[PDB]
RNA sequence: GUAGCGAAAUUCCUUGUCGGGUAAGUUCCGACCUGCACGAAUGGAGUAACGAUUUCCCUACUGUCUCCACCAUGAACUCGGUGAAAUUGCAUUACGAGUAAAGAUGCUCGUUACGCGCAGCAGGACGGAAAGACCCCGGGACCUUUACUAUAGUUUGGUAUU
RNA sequence: CAAGGGUUCCAGGGUCAAGUUUGUCUGCCCUGGGUGAGUCGGGUCCUAAGGCGAGGCCGACAGGCGUAGUCGAUGGGUAACCAGUUGAUAUUCUGGUACCGGCUUGUCACCGCAAGCUGCGGAGGGACGCAGUGAGGUAGCUCAUCCCCGGUGAUGGUUGUCCGGGGCUAAGUGUGUGGACUGUCUGGUAGGUAAAUCCGCUGGGCGUGAAGGUUGAGGCAUGAUGGGGAGCCCAUGGUUGUGGGUGAGUGAGUGAUCCUGUACUGUCGAGAAAAGCUUCGUGAGCGAGGUGGCGGGUCCGCCCGUACCCUAAACCGACACUGGUGGAUAGGUAGAGUAUACCGAGGCGAUCGAGUGAAUCGUGGUGAAGGAACUCGGCAAAAUGCCCCCGUAACUUUGGGAUAAGGGGGACCUGAGCUGUCGUGCACCCGUGCGGUGUGGUGGCGGUGAGGGGCGCAGAGUCCAGGGGGAAACGACUGUUUACCAAAAACACAGGUCCGUGCGAAGUCGUAAGACGAUGUAUACGGACUGACUCCUGCCCGGUGCUGGAA
RNA sequence: GUCCGAACCCACUUCAGUUGAAAAUGGAGGGGAUGAGUUGUGGAUAGGGGUGAAAGGCCAAUCAAACACCGUGAUAGCUGG
């Protein structure tokens, strides 16, 4: 059937994207809390 | 006019339209046209504020001069008489004599050809526009100013009406079409004559459908929601609001106007009743 | 408690009573009113048309049935290849009448039974799957209100702005 | 093709793993290779929804909103086609022939408070719904005694039209047939943010009763002496390609979902924006007496994508999963059809098999007599089914009910006449040299056919394809709903009533500013209940609520 | 918001599946099919909140208050060890 997944390269990137998470405080924390931990991948 | 629709189908039983007899043209005016895209009654914060609002046919909005005083002494003919979706009422595209093209409220017995005219010495006739000061008392008139200069604002639906009953000072006292009697500034501007396509209001849609492209989406009674979603929500079976009639929101009916502010200026109230 | 309607999606008694339909009708349709406990915009009574709605009947039609038979196929079955699953205290795991935590393969007294497989059927292992969804007790959640205590909001007056 | 995937594409080597079996094979592994654009799809251009937002306003802080702006396609704008080639790329490379923008150059013509250029805006334009019919075309398709290239048949016949195949070419340019558009010459001018000679609004003169002009469905010409297109050659090389051998380009029928066409007609629910573009000036600067125009020549033309899968074994579903996934093309015969049956272009034989008349389960098939006796219940199945013609009830809101019900005919052979269209041809208007027009043609093709006839159990012979009637309850109706046990009598609904709201509306979101309501104004808006329509809607204000009043 | 009927959308009945081909489907029928239709792309509304032709429905395969992390090794007169 229709599954939950469905797939946008464009909207992936307007909503998890790096400007999307700078854009905001909350993200910006968020991209510290990732770089703190240690991920490669800071945002999608 | 009505023109009644024949049972030939349900939903087009007892339904009804305009015969739409005073247009004059099917088009309008391109250089008085802005695009009017539609809100779903949704706020500039993205949520619904006013509810049960949403599709329709798509419009674009008609350009109206609501002042009518910065033309004042320039006479203008009716060029033509025709549909404003936006409105109850239809529009008169107007051509001023100096080249300069303008929307009106329709009165009601104007029609193409005829010169319309604003200005304390313009004559009275439906159409023309006057300051209340030189609107002599006992006249029908439409598109009245709260504030002068501030363009019209009260009687300017389908069929709207407003009677100057007195001059008494500084002020001008109306009946607006609710009935009710208010004291305006003798300064405010107001057109001569009754809101035309006053039949308007007995046009049966007979169909879901027609309102539902007017814009209109389905109205659910509290009664049957679910008490978390409105007080009158709840109960076994078949009940009333379980309680005195309220908003969604939990407020109880009763008069709802600000008892402190232009009431100064409100002669009686509405009255409404029965 | 009016018009209207009434054993009704409402009638407990109840398969009320009478009438129609059937060879036979607790359902049905028309009546009666004795309305347990109808009723006029939480609308009353009707209503052509509409309905994958509910109910009754007639006709046509048939394997629905009397009453099943036969045919072909995908599994099943045999051979070669590949190869899981839930479950699992144990094992060389009968029946009868008993007995016992009151429903026994396992205890008593008897009876029967050579060892091991294959295809099957589901009576039992209180079979498997889900720390019963009913009940009660403890806790929680959400909902309600003329429960309590508060509060946003709305409103009153004072005072500052004055 | 898009989305998405990301090297899966190609060649060679490999068979541990993966593949529901095997495997020498692979969408697997290993190595190397493969994607070429001024025109295609995006960016360099434009805006929609929406986002962000200099200042700004609002908010203890954090922040909210928003002006000027600036982004943002799913839309607007925008110049190229055919053929060929590779193991893998092609409106990209190559061939042929075009187009667009620059730079530069040759030549001709022209300007000069007064060139031009660039900014800046004005106006025009871009620019818009839904539904329907018809007309003129073309694509396509069919047929052919016509033109080509073959064939003469394993078994009776098969050298005449008997059989098979083919009967082709683009963008661009020119032409201007249908069709469409369009009076002309001057004057004035409260408007178009600064202006306007470009617009708008108005005054006159003349004016066919259309005549020119402008335009451009197709056709023709050109592009094209080119390109493409079968079987014959010493030969090739023997699952091969080379050089010659390419032959034809006819006519009719039928006919679009395409073109004219945003046409035309109908219609209420009244159907984006901005830029490019044309023109107008000048609220800006540049700029020399140098520019700007019309034909001709040279060079310059950027970035990203381009392989491959893609109604799927490569995407979304954990799978190489009977699921989901937007768009384009979509031939023949029977048919109303994009249904269905069998076929075409093309692609597949499906990713464990071999057997064997067990019971049994699934999936289809048939059935004597009976025909709902089954069962909670006609559940399932059967019957009915198509077209044409005849005919059709209670009731009704006059529309319906209705395909009511209930009947007849259908295919095959032959076939008189009637028609669609074309036709060499007759005469004729000819504005002929018109790409024409009306009479008019034995005929070809197609459609339709009264009548007559044949055969069978059966002629809508297969697939496909309503059972019908009577009555009651509920809801008027079409719709909507518990994704994943309830589709209903529930919700909605059109209609109705009451209450609120005089506009900074009430109401709602928010701390606020603001915003929706609404660029609406009481014939409106918000809330409540009721729920088409018909006839109606009684009594009670004590209680509670609401409204008003204030001793 | 006509009728019959494909695509398309739906999900009424039945059978099968129910360690499925599939964490909701398949076969056979069935409803809508010019409209309150359906669908693509992008966007908006966010957790006591959204949205809801209203079923407490839906808000990333379990919603009478999503998910993630944190307070946190919450607490449990209860069950187990
Ligand atoms: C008519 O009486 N019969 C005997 C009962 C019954 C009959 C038919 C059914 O189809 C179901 C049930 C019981 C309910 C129980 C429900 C319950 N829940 C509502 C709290 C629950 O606890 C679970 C669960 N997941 O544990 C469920 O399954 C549940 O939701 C569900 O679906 C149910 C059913 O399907
Ligand atoms: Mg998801
Ligand atoms: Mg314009
Ligand atoms: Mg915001
Ligand atoms: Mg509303
Ligand atoms: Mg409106
Ligand atoms: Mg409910
Ligand atoms: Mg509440
Ligand atoms: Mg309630
Ligand atoms: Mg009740
Ligand atoms: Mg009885
Ligand atoms: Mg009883
Ligand atoms: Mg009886
Ligand atoms: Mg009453
Ligand atoms: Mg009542
Ligand atoms: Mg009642
Ligand atoms: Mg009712
Ligand atoms: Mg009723
Ligand atoms: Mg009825
Ligand atoms: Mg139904
Ligand atoms: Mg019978
Ligand atoms: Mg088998
Ligand atoms: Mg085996
Ligand atoms: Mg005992
Ligand atoms: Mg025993
Ligand atoms: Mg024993
Ligand atoms: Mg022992
Ligand atoms: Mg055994
Ligand atoms: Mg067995
Ligand atoms: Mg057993
Ligand atoms: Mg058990
Ligand atoms: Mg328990
Ligand atoms: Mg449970
Ligand atoms: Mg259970
Ligand atoms: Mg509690
Ligand atoms: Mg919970
Ligand atoms: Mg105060
Ligand atoms: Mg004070
Ligand atoms: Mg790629
Ligand atoms: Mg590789
Ligand atoms: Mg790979
Ligand atoms: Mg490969
Ligand atoms: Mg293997
Ligand atoms: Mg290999
Ligand atoms: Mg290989
Ligand atoms: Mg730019
Ligand atoms: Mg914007
Ligand atoms: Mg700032
Ligand atoms: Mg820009
Ligand atoms: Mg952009
Ligand atoms: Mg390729
Ligand atoms: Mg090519
Ligand atoms: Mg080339
Ligand atoms: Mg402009
Ligand atoms: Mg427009
Ligand atoms: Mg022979
Ligand atoms: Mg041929
Ligand atoms: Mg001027
Ligand atoms: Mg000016
Ligand atoms: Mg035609
Ligand atoms: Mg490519
Ligand atoms: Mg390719
Ligand atoms: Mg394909
Ligand atoms: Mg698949
Ligand atoms: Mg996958
Ligand atoms: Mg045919
Ligand atoms: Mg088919
Ligand atoms: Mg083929
Ligand atoms: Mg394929
Ligand atoms: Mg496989
Ligand atoms: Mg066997
Ligand atoms: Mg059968
Ligand atoms: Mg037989
Ligand atoms: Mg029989
Ligand atoms: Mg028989
Ligand atoms: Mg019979
Ligand atoms: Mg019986
Ligand atoms: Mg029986
Ligand atoms: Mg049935
Ligand atoms: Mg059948
Ligand atoms: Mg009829
Ligand atoms: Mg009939
Ligand atoms: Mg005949
Ligand atoms: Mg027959
Ligand atoms: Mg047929
Ligand atoms: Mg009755
Ligand atoms: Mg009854
Ligand atoms: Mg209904
Ligand atoms: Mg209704
Ligand atoms: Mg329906
Ligand atoms: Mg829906
Ligand atoms: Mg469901
Ligand atoms: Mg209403
Ligand atoms: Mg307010
Ligand atoms: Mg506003
Ligand atoms: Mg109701
Ligand atoms: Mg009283
Ligand atoms: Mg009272
Ligand atoms: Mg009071
Ligand atoms: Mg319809
Ligand atoms: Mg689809
Ligand atoms: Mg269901
Ligand atoms: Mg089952
Ligand atoms: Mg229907
Ligand atoms: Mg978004
Ligand atoms: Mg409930
Ligand atoms: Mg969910
Ligand atoms: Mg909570
Ligand atoms: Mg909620
Ligand atoms: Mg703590
Ligand atoms: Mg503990
Ligand atoms: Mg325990």
């Amino acid at each position: 059937m229709k599954r939950t997944f469905q797939p946008s390269n464009r909207r992936r990137a307007r909503n998890h994207g790096f400007r999307s998470r700078m854009s905001t405080r909350a993200g910006r924390s968020i991209l510290a809390a990732r770089r703190r931990k240690g991920r490669v991948n800071l945002s999608a | 006019g009505i023109r009644k629709y024949k049972p030939t189908t349900p939903g087009r039983r007892g339904s009804s339209v305009s015969d739409f007899v005073e247009l004059t043209r099917s088009t309008p005016e391109k250089s008085l046209l802005v695009a009017k895209p539609k809100t779903g009654g949704r706020n500039n914060t993205g949520r619904i504020t006013t509810r049960h609002i949403g599709g329709g046919h798509k419009q674009a909005y008609r350009i109206i001069d609501f002042k009518r005083y910065d033309k004042d002494g320039v006479p203008a003919k009716v060029a033509h008489i025709e549909y404003d979706p936006n409105r109850t009422a239809r529009i008169a595209l107007l051509h001023y004599a100096d080249g300069e093209k303008r929307y009106i409220i329709a009165p009601d017995g104007v029609g193409q050809g005829t010169v319309v005219v604003s200005g304390p010495e313009a004559d009275i006739k439906p159409g023309n526009n006057l300051p209340l000061r030189n609107i002599p008392v006992g006249t029908t008139v439409h598109a009245v100013e709260l504030r002068p200069g501030g363009g019209a604002k009260m009687g300017r639906s389908a069929g709207a009406s407003v009677q100057l009953v007195a001059r008494e000072g500084k002020y001008a006292t109306v009946r607006l079409p609710s009935g009710e009697m208010r004291m305006v500034d003798i300064r405010c501007r107001a057109t001569i004559g009754e809101v035309g396509n006053a039949e308007q209001i007995n046009i049966n849609w007979g169909k879901a459908g027609r309102n539902r492209w007017k814009g209109i989406r389905p109205t659910v009674r509290g009664v049957v929601m679910n008490p978390i979603d409105h007080p009158h929500g709840g109960g076994e079976g078949r009940t009333s609001g379980g309680r005195h009639p309220v908003s969604p929101w939990g407020k109880p009916e009763g008069r709802t106007r600000n008892k402190k502010k232009a009431s100064s200026r409100l002669i009686v109230r509405r009255r409404k009743s029965g």
